[PDB]
């Protein structure tokens, strides 16, 4: 399970903001699943200890 | 979108001009980061657009 | 003289309306 990441974990999460914005836009314009999961898992709660899993889920919505 | 640490640092400043200048600097840094992210996203979107319009025409045909 | 509120990653900007939701029920007793 390769999870190489840069030591500077400051600007890497900006693309996370863009990804979550895109996912929110897709679900709003194209409602596929309930939005309760989005409320439960919020990037601002710091509970995303595995951002790769969050990205995989977001892509799974694709 | 500055982190909570930046907000605490701003709150630490006592003199009104000092805190105002720190807030302006934080705004400038956030704007620069957002502009860099937007430019990178635009470049990536154009590179995807580098794919011929034949792709879109085939999508229409399907 | 009250226990510190568990922020739990719920920032509250000055003069900004915010909602706090903490899973722990202990705060319910205090409220």
């Amino acid at each position: 399970v390769v999870h190489e990441d840069f030591q500077v974990t400051e600007e890497v999460k900006a693309l996370t903001a863009e990804i979550v914005k895109t996912i929110r836009d897709i679900i709003a314009l194209n409602p596929l699943y309930r939005e309760s999961v989005l409320q439960m898992m919020q990037a601002g709660q710091r509970v995303v200890d595995n951002p790769i899993y969050l990205s995989d889920m977001g892509a799974a919505l694709t | 979108g500055a982190e909570s640490h930046e907000l605490q640092d701003v709150l630490e400043e006592t003199n009104i001009p000092k805190r105002l200048y720190k807030a302006l600097s934080l705004l400038k840094k956030e704007f620069e980061l957002s502009k860099l992210q937007q430019r990178l996203g635009r470049e990536v979107e154009e590179k995807i657009k580098q794919t011929h319009r034949k792709e879109l025409l085939q999508e229409q045909l399907k | 003289h009250l226990p510190l509120i568990a922020i739990t990653r719920n920032p509250v900007f000055p003069r900004f309306i915010k909602i706090i939701e903490v899973k722990n029920k202990k705060l319910v007793e205090l409220l």
